[PDB]
């Protein structure tokens, strides 16, 4: 079968500024089939409360979703996106880098 | 407005 | 300022967990305005943009009626295609669909479209002439011959040439502020030193609509894509989009590089440089 592993991006809606409020985004795209597991993590454990956009797909038929949550950044906390999919042996963890 | 019917394959 | 309306759907079988899931959704350009989900607990076509909420109960009743018909038809299509490939009842499959019209600055209607994909693979498409089909394999040839014999192309063409165009125009007027805007990107270049030999230049495009944008780095400038890291254009969450393009340059060399940005909301395209 056709199998396509998710592309993952972790980024804030707005510029990252410690103390100040923002949205933490995990954009998962380019995947097939549609079943997918996404969590956002604060210091290695799941953030409750997390929401997402409607499941859709692109012109090349691959699926996509935005997973998000309001948050305040602080130097020295890890923020991450944990993703599982039938194409992945173990989960993928992609760390939020303020610069990307 | 969507189409009135889908395609039978 | 090209414009399009698209309807999409996905029917996903899950044997031993109920009927196949069906989702349908309509877009104008990159804005979702309507949505149906068979798992909702009360499946119906629902508003996803404020400008479609002014449609009366007859519209919602007919959209919900037609979409439920499509759900059942695509569930039947999953059964039919499982047979064509001789796949087992125990296995899961995806049938995806796309229909749409492109208008053109003016106009109108440069292009109609209709396509099905089965398990991520191109299956059957309506050709640009909207009078003929292209089938991706032998299974699909059965579907193609069935559409030919039943003359279905003509009915699709009538929706594409008539209804799709007219309602796209309606929506573009009713949601004029959301749909016929062209938010240009806020742009800046960030600098990331590596003592003391090179640095990374990152060209940022932020808060722009619609998604279509072009970022390119050039030196002197004569344009290198090979060493450039270009991320996929991504949603901000507030309706606008984001993108960046990075290039690693020698240190002391930064003002020989320039970032080009092209986007509908621009004047006049943009040229950026680090300082
Ligand atoms: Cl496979
Ligand atoms: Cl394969
Ligand atoms: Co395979």
């Amino acid at each position: 079968m056709i199998q396509r592993t998710p592309k993952i991006q972790v980024y804030s809606r707005h510029p990252a500024e410690n103390g100040k409020s923002n949205f933490l985004n995990c954009y998962v795209s380019g995947f097939h089939p549609s079943d997918i597991e996404v969590d956002l993590l604060k210091n290695g454990e799941r953030i409750e409360k997390v929401e997402h956009s409607d499941l859709s797909f692109s012109k090349d038929w691959s699926f996509y979703l935005l997973y998000y949550t309001e948050f305040t950044p602080t130097e020295k906390d890890e923020y991450a996106c944990r993703v599982n999919h039938v194409t992945l042996s173990q989960p993928k963890i992609v760390k939020w880098d303020r610069d990307m | 407005k969507g189409p009135p019917a889908a395609l039978t394959l | 300022m090209s414009h399009s309306m698209r309807y999409f759907s996905a029917a996903v079988s899950r044997p031993g967990r109920g009927e196949p899931r069906f989702i349908a959704m309509g877009y104008v350009d990159d804005t979702q305005f309507v949505r149906f989900d068979s798992d909702s607990a009360s499946p119906r076509m629902e508003p996803r943009a404020p400008w479609v909420e002014q449609e009366g109960p007859e519209y919602w009743e007919e959209e919900t009626r037609n979409t439920k018909a499509h759900a059942q038809t695509d569930r039947m299509n999953l059964q039919t295609l499982r047979g064509y490939y001789n796949q087992s009842e125990a296995s899961s499959h995806t049938l995806q669909w796309m229909i749409g019209c492109d208008l053109g600055s003016d106009g109108r209607l440069i292009r109609g479209y209709e396509r099905y994909a089965y398990d991520g693979k191109d299956y059957l498409a309506l050709n640009e002439d909207l009078r003929s089909w292209t089938a991706a394999d032998t299974a699909a040839q059965i579907s193609k011959r069935k559409c030919e014999a039943a003359n279905v192309a003509e009915q699709r063409r009538a929706y594409l040439e008539g209804t799709c165009v007219e309602w796209l125009h309606r929506y573009l007027e009713n949601g004029k502020e959301m749909l016929q805007r062209a938010d240009p990107p806020k742009t800046h270049v960030t600098h990331h030193p590596v003592f003391d030999y090179e640095a990374t230049l990152r060209c940022w495009a932020l808060g722009f609509y619609p998604a279509e944008i072009i970022l390119t780095w050039q030196r002197d400038g004569e344009d290198q894509t090979q060493d450039v890291e270009l991320v996929e254009t991504r949603p901000a969450g507030d309706g606008t989009f984001q993108k960046w393009a990075a290039v690693v340059v020698p240190s002391g060399e930064e003002q020989r590089y320039t970032c080009h940005v092209q986007h509908e909301g621009l004047p006049e395209p943009l040229m950026l440089r680090w300082k």
